[PDB]
């Protein structure tokens, strides 16, 4: 599911800027 | 009505420029504070407890060496800059301001409800009239901010408290610029960045309604309209134009976030002729008191656990550091305006 994407993609924590 | 907010606009104006042309300075000292819990780190934000009053206040420090080997000089200038500059019911107030031979301070009313990233991955996603509450507080607070040329740049969960009211309280301007026309800077967080600045094209304050739509997004889906294992896939969806929404957003949620997540700067919301009032008039803030809201009337949606004065239980537990100060100063010319 997108939800399953979202968590796969290792981008769920706090973002940096760049 | 209309004329009510020029007025209000114009008043602010000449309170922020006085404020801006002559900034406070050196309004504390470090011993005036017990320090208590670091609340978050980069350099560090701290609660602190003054010594005289027992007023507990949100410190952040930033240690002048690694602000000058990370060449963020004028950035952080420019924030103590803003922030003792600016008033507005949803920016955090900075409440003394000081240097030592180490470190830059700024003592900010503490907002102890925490970040709304960590409300938002708890809870999953907010209900739509709970994201309208949170985003009706964005749009007015970068209708204040747009009218003082400020484009604040780095919007996301992670940069927005909540306070003791259930209200948002903006806290870091360490990206924004005033400009009244375009800029280049490459800035922001990945998932959050507007196609133009991707693309390397001069920008404006536009940006800053694109990112409103990303985190509309957000809170509404509990995840971003585009991500992606790295940023440079992330950056290909953003400029792509595509986006899909979960099946459970309401029709007038997709219409608007169509009109904010808009590729084309010209097309986008808050970016043509009626400006902000293309936002607050769309239909779904159609049940949003814009006055209430300001005013802080509103029952908010969700109110953080508080148990009193220096509760930090809505945010992280960090390893804790030395305050250490140099015999030495350092870096004393580069920050001779702090
Ligand atoms: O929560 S903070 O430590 C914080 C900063 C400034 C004022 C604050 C006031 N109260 C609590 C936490 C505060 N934080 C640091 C940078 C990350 N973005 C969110 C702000």
């Amino acid at each position: 599911t997108t939800y399953a994407d979202f968590i796969a993609s290792g981008r769920t924590s706090r973002r940096d800027a760049i | 009505e209309q004329e009510s907010v020029k007025e209000f606009l114009a008043k602010a104006k000449e309170e922020f420029l006085k404020k801006w042309e002559s900034p406070s300075q050196n309004t504390a000292q470090l011993d005036h504070f017990d320090r208590i819990k670091t609340l978050g780190t980069g350099g560090r934000v701290m609660l602190v407890k003054h010594k005289e009053t027992g007023n507990h206040y949100a410190m952040k420090i930033l240690d002048k060496q690694k602000v000058v080997k990370l060449k963020q000089i004028e950035h952080t200038l420019n924030e103590k800059r803003i922030l003792q500059a600016v008033n507005f019911p949803f920016l955090v107030k900075l409440e003394f301001s000081f240097k030592d031979n180490s470190n830059l301070y700024m003592v900010m009313e503490y907002v102890p409800g925490g970040e709304m990233f960590s409300h938002l991955r708890r809870i999953g996603r907010f209900s739509e009239p709970h994201a309208r509450f949170y985003a009706a507080q964005i749009v007015l607070t970068f209708e204040y901010l747009h009218s003082l040329d400020l484009i604040y740049r780095d919007l996301k969960p992670e940069n927005l408290l909540i306070d003791q009211q259930g209200y948002i309280q903006v806290t870091d301007f360490g990206f924004a610029k005033r400009v009244k026309g375009r800029t280049w800077t490459l800035c922001g967080t990945p998932e959050y960045l507007a196609p133009e600045i991707i693309l390397s094209k001069g920008y404006n304050k536009a940006v800053d309604w694109w990112a409103l739509g990303v985190l509309i997004y957000e809170m509404a889906a509990g995840y971003p309209p585009f991500f992606a294992d790295q940023p440079i896939q992330i950056y290909e969806k953003i400029v792509s134009g595509k986006v899909r929404f979960p099946s459970h957003f309401s029709s007038d949620l997709k219409d608007l976030l169509r009109n904010l997540l808009q590729v084309d700067l010209t097309k986008r919301f808050g970016n043509l002729k009626n400006g902000v009032n293309d936002i607050k008039n769309h239909k779904w803030f159609a049940t949003t008191d814009w006055i209430a809201i300001y005013q802080r009337k509103v029952e908010a949606p969700f109110i953080p656990k508080f148990k009193g004065p220096g509760d930090t239980s809505n945010f992280d537990d960090y390893e804790e550091e030395e305050i250490r100060v140099s015999i030495n100063e350092k870096c004393g010319k580069e920050f001779t305006e702090f």
